[PDB]
Order: C-alpha cells, then sequence, then structure tokens
C-alpha cells in the first residue's frame, strides 16, 4: 500500500487523494498529469501536455 | 516463444559509505 | 604399409567405404552429386577426399 | 619547447594507458579518473562523459592514481601532485630519488611507497585542512620484515594502522607511531592484488598462481582458498550491493564472478580485454550497484551491469549473466593517418597500426566508434598508408577513400 | 623402429563409436512411462552402443 | 523507469488483495476440480471439507501427510489469509506450501492429491504466489490432464514462456517443447536447486528421475553441434550429476551414471575430469543394479579418450577403489559375456595397473588378455611394461607365461618391444 | 490460577487464535516431515567526541555493521566430492586437441594459403 515513484521528467508534481482516497491523481509542474488508482496498479488516463 | 530478456535500463541509487576520518 | 581402406566411386557418385583389414561397406557415402572423379586419402588414412568434375 | 602560437590542449580517443584507475563519488555522481600518458581524464558514469582533464602533463608519467571526492593524488617520479577538477593546487615532493609506486589515502594520512621499500607519511597541518601537505614521519620496510611492497591498503575501523601488502606476506604498520605492529606468516605464492573486502578485519589477496586468499588480519589466519589454476590474479573487487559477489580479474584476460556465499562461479566474461596488453588491469564494483567498471592496457573501458533475476524465488540462484551496458575505447597502437571530419568540427576520422579505422568525437560527449569492415555484396584490411574524405556529398554515396600497405587497390568508406 | 610409427600404429587402432545425432533420443519420451530404470539406461545404451 | 513499468510491480504486489468484487471472482473462480462457473458457487468451508477428507485418505497411503493436518488443513486455515499475514509469517507460510507439493509430486496420479491441492489454491492462492514451485513440482505430469488444468489458471513465469502456446489449448505440450525449456539456462540453474532440493530430502522418485534423466540426455543431444553451448553446460549437469551419486537411493546413482554416459560421447573430457568421475562413481556404488550399470559407464569412458595417456595405468587410489568394488572374477565374468561393449582401452589401463601394484594377479592378467582382443598399439604398451617387470620382479612362472603368451601371438611384434627396449 | 488446558484449547476456537499455528509454521524444518596486534598507542590513545580508544574502536566497529549487513560466507570458514572440486578448478573442460593426435570428426581447422 506504501507506494513510492521517482520521476522526474515534468518536477514537481502535486499529489491530490480523492476523498474516497480509491483514485490518486498527480500532476507535474511543467505539466504531465496522471490518474491512476494505487490500490489497483492500473494507471486510468495519462496526459502528456507540455503546459 | 522465445524467453523474453528485457534490458530495461539501470540508474544508480546513492549508498552509505564508511569516512576514513574517523579512523585519523 | 599396408592399406586399411578401400572407397569405391561410381557414376551417381557414391563412395563406398570397405575395412580392409563377401564384405560389406562400412559406409555408404552419398552426399556429392554427380559422377566422382576424385578419390584420394591422406597419407595417414584418417581424410578421405572425394570430389567431382 | 614552449610555442608562442600552440599549447597543448588534451588527448583523443585514448581513455586509459594500463595504469589502475580510480572510482569516487561526488554527492550522486560516481566519478571515475583514468591515466592517459602525463595526463589524467575524469569520466562520470551515468553517461561515461568527460569531466575534467589535467590543466598541464606532468614532467614524468604518472604510475599510481588516489581518487578522493573532489581531490585526486596522482605520483609521478618522486613527486605527488594534488589536483582538483584537474588543476594543480599542491604538489608534494618527496626527499629521495626513489620514485612513487603505490599511494593510499586514509583520514588525514598520505601514504607513499617508493621503490626502495621506503612508505613516507604526510598529515594534514590543521584538522580542517582539506588535504595532506605536511611531513609526518618516514617508514622503511626491510628485505627481513618482508619483500617487495605490493600495494598499500588500510581496513576500515582500523586508527592509524596501514596495511602494508609485500610479495612476502602482509604487515601491518602504525603511522602515528611507526612501529610494525604485527606480521602474517610467509606465503608460498607470490601476492600480485590486495583489495579490502566489504567484510571487517579480511582483505583479500591474489597471488602469482591463480589463488585468492580471505585473509583475516584478526584471526592472523586464513578463512578461504579459491583456487584458479593456470592463471594470474590482476584485480580483485567485491559487490556491495547486497550479493556476496567477489570479481577475479586476470592477466589473461578473463573476468570471473564468484557467488562466495555459494561456493560457485556465477559467470566468467571471456577475453574482455588483450592478453597481449595486460588483460584486465583493474576491475572495480561501483559503491552500492549492480554496476562493474573494467579497464585494460588496450585502451578501452567498459561496463558491465547486472540484470535482476528473471525468477520470482530463489532470485540468488538464477543470476543473470553480466552485459554490455557502455563502454569507452580506442586505437590499441599509436595512429597512423588523422583527418578532419567536418567543417564543424566534431567527429576525427583516425587510423593506426591496429589495422582498425576509428571516429573519435571532439566535444564533452567523448563518443566513440569504429568504422564497420563487413563488405557489400556485388580479418580486418591492412594497415592504411593514405586517406582523403570529402563532404560535397555525404549521404548520397562513399566519400572516403583509403589506400592500404602491400595493397593494389583502395577501398571506400561512408562516413 | 621410430616413433612416428607407433604413432601411426595409434592412429590406425582406434575403433569407431557411433556419433549423437540431432534426434537420437527423442523417442525416449514415447516409451518413458512404467519402464524400469535398468532397461531404461540398458536402451540408452543400446542407441549409444 | 516509466511509470507504467513502475505500476505493473504494484500490480504484481497486490495480485491477491481481492480489493474488489471483480477481482475476488478470478481469484476464486480458479480451480482444479471444477469449472469456473460452478467454482464462484463453492464456499471454503465446503472446498476445506473435502480437503480435509482428502488428506485423510493421502494420510492412509503415506503418514507423512497427517502432518500437514495441524498445519496447512486446520479447521483454523479457513480464516488465515495471506494479504494480513507479516513479512516473517509468509516465509514460514511459504516452507510449509513448499514442502506439501514434494510430498504431493509422487501422488498426483492419485485423485485424492488433487482435492487436497484445491484447498492450497482456494486458500493460499498458490498458483499466484507459488507459481514457479507447483509447475516445477508437475513437469513429469505434462500429458496428464491435471497439467493442462495448471496451465490455464496459472500464470507463467518469464522462464516458462515456452508453454504459453499450450495454455487453454486442446493439445497438450508435446514432447519437443519441454527441451527447449529445458535448454535454457537460467531454468537448468533453477531446476538444479529443486532437484537439490528433492536429493537432500531423498524426495526423487521413479517417475521424476525418468522424466529427467531423458531431458538432460537430449539438451547434451539438443546442442550436440555447438560445442560452446556444451562446455557451459560442463558446469551445471555434472555437478547434478556429482549430487545423484551422493544419493544413497541407486535410482539416482544410476540417473547420473546415463548423463555422463552420454554427455562423453558428446563432448570429449579432459582426463582429470573422466579419472574423479570414478571416484564418485565408485565411492558410493552399493546397489546391485548401481554397480552393473557403474560398470558399463566406467567402460565408455575411457572409449571416449582419444589422447596420450589413454591406456595409461590407473592411479593407486582410483585402482585400489575399482578392485574393491568390482573383484577380478567379476571383470572376468564382465569380459566373459558376447555382447560386452568395447573396453579394451579399460583393460588396457587394468592391465597396466595389475603390474604396477599387484604382483599377485599376474596370473589373471593372461585371462584378461586370452578372453578380450587388445588392440594393437595397446597389446604393444603391454608388452613394454612387462619387459620391465622382468628386469625388476623376479622371473615367475606366470610371468614368462605371459610373454609365452605374446610368443604365440604375434611373435614378430614381441622383439620390437625387446629391440627398442633392451 | 493461570488457566486450564482445556479452556485454552476453547479459548483458541473463540477468539481466532493462530499463534499456535505460526509456532509450528516456524519451527517447520522439512528434514523432520521426510589480539593478532595489540598496540599500546591504541589503548593509551584518547579521541574527543572524550571516550577511550577501544571502547571508541568497538562502537566504530558496531556502526560499520549498520553501515554494510554482514554477509553469511564471513561466518563459513574414494571421496564423493571429487567432481564438484575439479569443476571448481577450472572453467575450461574440453580436452586440448593439440595433444591429441586424432583430428576432431566433425570441426576442421582449416586455413588458406
Amino acid at each position: 500500500k506504501a507506494l513510492d515513484l521517482s520521476l522526474k521528467e515534468f518536477g514537481p508534481y502535486h499529489i491530490k487523494y480523492a476523498k474516497n482516497g480509491t483514485h490518486l491523481l498527480i500532476t507535474g509542474r511543467k505539466g504531465h498529469v496522471a490518474s491512476m488508482d494505487w490500490r489497483k496498479g492500473q494507471l486510468r488516463a495519462e496526459l502528456f501536455l507540455n503546459e | 516463444p522465445k524467453v523474453v530478456r528485457e534490458a530495461k535500463k539501470v540508474e544508480m541509487t546513492e549508498a552509505r559509505a564508511y569516512n576514513a576520518d574517523a579512523d585519523t | 604399409k599396408q592399406n586399411r581402406w578401400l572407397a569405391v566411386g561410381s557414376e551417381s557418385g557414391f563412395v563406398n567405404l570397405y575395412d580392409r583389414n563377401t564384405p560389406t561397406p562400412v559406409a555408404a557415402l552419398d552426399q556429392l552429386t554427380t559422377t566422382i572423379s576424385n578419390l584420394q586419402f591422406s597419407p595417414d588414412g584418417q581424410i578421405l577426399c572425394m570430389a567431382s568434375r | 619547447k614552449n610555442s608562442k602560437i600552440f599549447s597543448p590542449f588534451r588527448i583523443i580517443g585514448n581513455v586509459s594507458n594500463g595504469v589502475p584507475f580510480a572510482t569516487g563519488t561526488l554527492g550522486s555522481t560516481f566519478y571515475i579518473v583514468t591515466c592517459v600518458g602525463k595526463t589524467f581524464q575524469i569520466y562520470d558514469a551515468n553517461t561515461l562523459h568527460l569531466l575534467f582533464v589535467s590543466e598541464k602533463e606532468t614532467p614524468s608519467s604518472i604510475v599510481a592514481l588516489s581518487a578522493h571526492f573532489h581531490y585526486v593524488y596522482a605520483a609521478y617520479e618522486n613527486k605527488v601532485g594534488i589536483y582538483k577538477r584537474g588543476i594543480e593546487e599542491h604538489l608534494l615532493e618527496l626527499e629521495t630519488d626513489a620514485n612513487v609506486e603505490h599511494l593510499c589515502i586514509f583520514g588525514d594520512y598520505l601514504c607513499a611507497s617508493t621503490d626502495d621499500n621506503s612508505i613516507f607519511i604526510y598529515k594534514k597541518s590543521d584538522p580542517q585542512d582539506k588535504y595532506p601537505s605536511e611531513f609526518y614521519t618516514k617508514l622503511t620496510v626491510t628485505e627481513i620484515q618482508g619483500g617487495e611492497i605490493v600495494s598499500l591498503q588500510h581496513l576500515a575501523t582500523y586508527l592509524n594502522k596501514l596495511t602494508v601488502v609485500t610479495k612476502s606476506n602482509v604487515l601491518l604498520f602504525n603511522v602515528r607511531t611507526g612501529k610494525l605492529v604485527f606480521t602474517s606468516n610467509e606465503f608460498p605464492d607470490q601476492i600480485t592484488t590486495a583489495e579490502p573486502a566489504p567484510v571487517l578485519d579480511i582483505i583479500a589477496l591474489g597471488t602469482v598462481t591463480g589463488e585468492v586468499i580471505m585473509f583475516n588480519m584478526r584471526k592472523g589466519k586464513r578463512i578461504r582458498t579459491i583456487k584458479i589454476p593456470q592463471s594470474r590474479i590482476s584485480s580483485l573487487s567485491f559487490r556491495t550491493d547486497g550479493s556476496s559477489h567477489l570479481s577475479v580479474g586476470t592477466s589473461s584476460g578473463d573476468l570471473i564472478f564468484y557467488d562466495l556465499d555459494r561456493r560457485s562461479r556465477i559467470h566468467v566474461l571471456k577475453n574482455i580485454h588483450r592478453e597481449s596488453y595486460g588483460g584486465v588491469t583493474q576491475a572495480t564494483f561501483l559503491n552500492g550497484q549492480p554496476i562493474i567498471v573494467t579497464s585494460g592496457g588496450d585502451n578501452s573501458l567498459k561496463e558491465y551491469v547486472f540484470d535482476p533475476s528473471l525468477s520470482q524465488g530463489s532470485g540468488d540462484v538464477v543470476v543473470q549473466p553480466p552485459r554490455y551496458l557502455r563502454s569507452r575505447g580506442g586505437h590499441s597502437q599509436p595512429p597512423s593517418y588523422i583527418a578532419f571530419a567536418d567543417s564543424q568540427s566534431h567527429f576525427m576520422l583516425s587510423a593506426s597500426k591496429d589495422r582498425s579505422l576509428w571516429s573519435f568525437s571532439l566535444r564533452k560527449d567523448a563518443q566513440s566508434q569504429e568504422m564497420s569492415q563487413r563488405l557489400h555484396k556485388k580479418s580486418k584490411f591492412p594497415e592504411i598508408v593514405a586517406l582523403a574524405i570529402e563532404n560535397a556529398r555525404i549521404g548520397e554515396w562513399e566519400n572516403i577513400i583509403t589506400a592500404h600497405k602491400d595493397e593494389k587497390f583502395a577501398r571506400t568508406w561512408d562516413m | 623402429e621410430d616413433e612416428e610409427d607407433i604413432a601411426l600404429e595409434f592412429i590406425n587402432g582406434e575403433k569407431k563409436d557411433k556419433l549423437v545425432n540431432m534426434n537420437s533420443f527423442t523417442s525416449m519420451f514415447d516409451n518413458i512411462q512404467n519402464v524400469q530404470m535398468d532397461t531404461f539406461f540398458d536402451r540408452v545404451m543400446k542407441v549409444l552402443t | 523507469s516509466s511509470l507504467s513499468d513502475q505500476l505493473a510491480q504494484v500490480a504484481s504486489n497486490n495480485a491477491t488483495v481481492a480489493l474488489d468484487r471483480k477481482r475476488r471472482q478470478k481469484l476464486h473462480s480458479a480451480s482444479l476440480i471444477y469449472n469456473s462457473k460452478t467454482a464462484a458457487t463453492q464456499d471454503y468451508d465446503f472446498i476445506f471439507e473435502n480437503a480435509s477428507k482428502a488428506l485423510e485418505e493421502l494420510s492412509q497411503i503415506e503418514p507423512k501427510f497427517a502432518i500437514f493436518s495441524r498445519t496447512l488443513f486446520s479447521e483454523s486455515s479457513i480464516s488465515l489469509d495471506r494479504n494480513v499475514q507479516t513479512k516473517e509469517e509468509i516465509k514460514d507460510l511459504d516452507n510449509a506450501i513448499n514442502a506439501y507439493l514434494l510430498l504431493a509430486s509422487s501422488k498426483w496420479y492419485l485423485a485424492p492429491t488433487l482435492h487436497a491441492t484445491e484447498w492450497l489454491v482456494r486458500r493460499f492462492q498458490i498458483h499466484v504466489k507459488n507459481t514457479e514451485m507447483l509447475l516445477l513440482s508437475t513437469l513429469n505430469y505434462y500429458q496428464t490432464p491435471v497439467f493442462k488444468r495448471i496451465l490455464s489458471i496459472i500464470k507463467l513465469p518469464p522462464l516458462f514462456n515456452c508453454l504459453s502456446n499450450f495454455v487453454r489449448s486442446e493439445k497438450p505440450p508435446t514432447a519437443l517443447t519441454m527441451i527447449k525449456l529445458f535448454n535454457d539456462m537460467d531454468f537448468l540453474k533453477l531446476y538444479t536447486s529443486y532437484l537439490d532440493q528433492c536429493i537432500k530430502h531423498n524426495a526423487t522418485y521413479t517417475n521424476q528421475l525418468l522424466f529427467t534423466t531423458c531431458c538432460f540426455i537430449n539438451v547434451v543431444a539438443f546442442n550436440s553441434n555447438n560445442d560452446e553451448k556444451l562446455n557451459q553446460l560442463v558446469p551445471i549437469l555434472l555437478e547434478i550429476s556429482a549430487k545423484l551419486l551422493a544419493s544413497k537411493s541407486k535410482d539416482c546413482q544410476i540417473a547420473a551414471h546415463t548423463i555422463l554416459v552420454v554427455f562423453a560421447t558428446a563432448l570429449p573430457l579432459k582426463k582429470t575430469i573422466i579419472l574423479a568421475a570414478m571416484e564418485t562413481i565408485l565411492s558410493n556404488l552399493d546397489a546391485k543394479e548401481a554397480k552393473h550399470s557403474a560398470l558399463l559407464t566406467i567402460c565408455k569412458l575411457f572409449q571416449t579418450l582419444k589422447g596420450q595417456g589413454n591406456v595409461d595405468q590407473l592411479p593407486s587410489k582410483i585402482f585400489k577403489l575399482f578392485d574393491s568394488k568390482f573383484d577380478t572374477v567379476s571383470i572376468l565374468t564382465f569380459l566373459d559375456k558376447e555382447d560386452k561393449p568395447v573396453c579394451d582401452k579399460f583393460i588396457t589401463s587394468y592391465t597396466r595397473s595389475i603390474a604396477r601394484y599387484d604382483r599377485s594377479k599376474l596370473n589373471i592378467i593372461l585371462s584378461l588378455l586370452k578372453k578380450i582382443r587388445l588392440e594393437r598399439y595397446e597389446v604393444r604398451l603391454i608388452i613394454t611394461d612387462l619387459i620391465y617387470l622382468s628386469e625388476i620382479l623376479e622371473d615367475k612362472s606366470q610371468l614368462v607365461e605371459l610373454f609365452e603368451y605374446f610368443i604365440s601371438i604375434n611373435e614378430d611384434l614381441v622383439l620390437k618391444c625387446l629391440k627398442s627396449l633392451g | 490460577p493461570p488457566p486450564d488446558e482445556e479452556e485454552q484449547l476453547l479459548a483458541k476456537f473463540v477468539f481466532g487464535d493462530t499463534t499456535d499455528l505460526q509456532e509450528n509454521l516456524a519451527k517447520f524444518n522439512a528434514d523432520f516431515i521426510f589480539a593478532a596486534w595489540i598496540d599500546s598507542d591504541d589503548e593509551k590513545i584518547k579521541v574527543p567526541i572524550k571516550i577511550n580508544g577501544v571502547h571508541y574502536i568497538n562502537r566504530l566497529r558496531s556502526q560499520f555493521e549498520k553501515i554494510y549487513p554482514r554477509p553469511k560466507w564471513v561466518d563459513d570458514e574414494g571421496d564423493i566430492n571429487a567432481l564438484t572440486k575439479i569443476l571448481s578448478t577450472t572453467y575450461n573442460y574440453k580436452d586440448t586437441l593439440s595433444n591429441s593426435k586424432l583430428l576432431p570428426p566433425k570441426k576442421l581447422d582449416i586455413v588458406r594459403l
């Protein structure tokens, strides 16, 4: 359950937890945001927008 | 099928090392 | 010294080898596709070269 | 000897001249220092991209290298130079004509061994001093004490003790007091390599007849004996990634790995470095990673990586074989012809007496590649004696033409 | 008598053993069930011998 | 590393979490006795009830199964979920499972084993966690319908990629495919540890040994042309052979004999390897069938030898060891049979051993040469040392008879040995 | 007073205690189921943090073993095992063809002139 991922491509990343806590959203400062559930281990949607 | 062997990539990680100043 | 090997050519190219030490060939070489023109052994007899023209 | 128009800048295509390389860590970046004739070069382990070079060429060829954080200690003739980013800041001059061979720097003590079996001790003038400068004392080992000094090594958790290793045996000297505190038992075979193990009070010894000894100092006794009949150890190293693996380098050019826990051979790397040029001159595991750096006298520096095991269970059993990660290399003999490849001046074509044509980069990348000799359809070629190149028609057809020794035709190449 | 004569006699003395090829033990799987292992090793020698 | 690759690691770690309903059906639907629809309907209590009865049948055939009733098949085990058990508790859980599969390895043909293993699959998810050990125990039941059922519900490790074709396939894996999996050098080292696991515990059973002997024999066959591959096969399959010889079981020792014999013909080895092979073969040679196989194996290993010393005398320790395990009468019986294999190189080496060590056995030498025709150079060597015996050893009726035997057969060559030596 | 053995069995069933299972599980063993140098300077020398040298060495000794875990090999220190020995000695198992007077069956060493 304790999850640690190291990635530097669009750092820093702001982390937000869904109210139910199931699904994790992390948004990179340079612009990468991925929607995923940490328990499932399945990335839901990925955006590589460079903004 | 052949046995898949993946190269992937290696990134080193900093590790703690003993300091010789204490020896001196 | 006496020869311990004997090879027989043929127009089909088969090379029947006989151990000189009715006879039955030790093997029937069947590779070269044509009329065998050259049969020569090594000085010690450890190698046979078969060739066709 | 000094030109008013020109001044030396650096050397291209030479990664190592055969002297063992020294490794270190600057923060999170690991660096490798390699001797190049009268100059040295520092490469980044992440990319093998050069970082710094010596500002000037030493008066005499460098014999040994020691790297400590931002400072690298190079010894030539009877002088030991302390360098920072390749810049000379303080030079250590010994008081005897005897040339230095083996260097060891632990804490504030700098130790230099001369061919006359004399060990010179230097100490920091100030506890916060960056490098030893002050001359502490001189300790000389006589023939009765032991044979010729093989290397100077310092084990962890030793208070001012120098584990001097000689051909006859190992000697323990307290630098602060300058007394021989212990002498180890004589060994039947000549010692060639000494490497401090990650374990404590145990130092690995390599002999001339393929014996690796895990001599425990504390017990003053042998712990283990690896046998490699018909071989000579040239380098030793331990894996510090949590796996008890020992790499044995040999002058034959073979690097062998043992699973010292399992008392078994994990794998052997064959002919990585040329036997004619000394085989594996140096092979060091990187501190805390599965990466091992290997070098030789054939002007080649190479990396291997240990892939994590493919088996979910018994991963210690199924060990992936070592793999080519990255390398830098060049000519094994002096180049015969040189030319400028492009007007932009970024790549050089170069030919040597080793029957090879090579391309060297002049930038910080230090990229190097050997042009393939595989023939188009319609051993290496003889030595290039003449060569011409043009760039009016790059990418359309062949633009290099080369002439060979005792050859009645010329071959073309495409850049 | 010369040593080369002894060498040639050793060269004459050697006698054949049939080489092991690609498909020599492939049939062994077929008759592997409910077979005594002594007879198994006998069959291995037979294909060898 | 890409987030997807890192995330794939997270999914593997939480494979058996059963966090949602959809995950639960996949984990629970997996079965070895029943189909997916019925499997989703059967409850842990129902599965445990059948498994508990199955173990009692397994207990009667072999008492060792009764131990797991205290640990694995206990009524409390219904309430044990591996996902909530801490890190140290899992290995001890893993260890108990691993031994049970060793017991079940030889009894898969029996129906009660399948019911008993159903509880492990359903309760402890051995097919997900202990995937390698379950398959590795059931390699020799590949044609059996059970192995097909195992493939369907099990996710193959990377090493078992060759079997991906037969997952959920109507044909079972063929004889040819296991060779490819067994060709791979990583697996042979993986399998080795498991064979080492059985031999230390004496878990090797004939149906296991038979499958294994064929496979190593075939892997040597599959790599016969490729010389360098054979070279790296040497460190692995021989040290397997050394272990099987160490086993007291006669079946293990003979299994070592077959692998050694075939490889030596496939690959010529150094004599020191051949001479050392004897001392392990002979050190633990007790069984009646094993000695018969060992003696034949020993003879073949010289026939592979084609270097100087091919027919030189055995060392003192090797010769003393051989005569103890094979008295001279046995080899006389070995040479007596008409169907004897070619062993002239061995006998030439053996006869020269007799002369250097045992003076009493010279009269037996005369019998061996009559029984088996030695090669002309081999006869020359036997004449050579026997001339030295006359100069050093005292003249004897048996000793002179040995020359008189040479006088009768090929008189002219006896002069050459005398001419070249005195 | 302590509970009786019968009470413990009943207590185990009710509270779902599994400790007895894990202890048997932990006890599960597969086999059952089937002064060289003495330096006066080190004793006398006092190092400021002030602590005696020997005690300082032991703590620096103890510090190192935190930095790097100790591996198991350092703890570690006819005949059947001859095969295992020879395989360890040599990584070359091909008999050298230089000694062999009979040429290889399949591989012919030939060079053009």
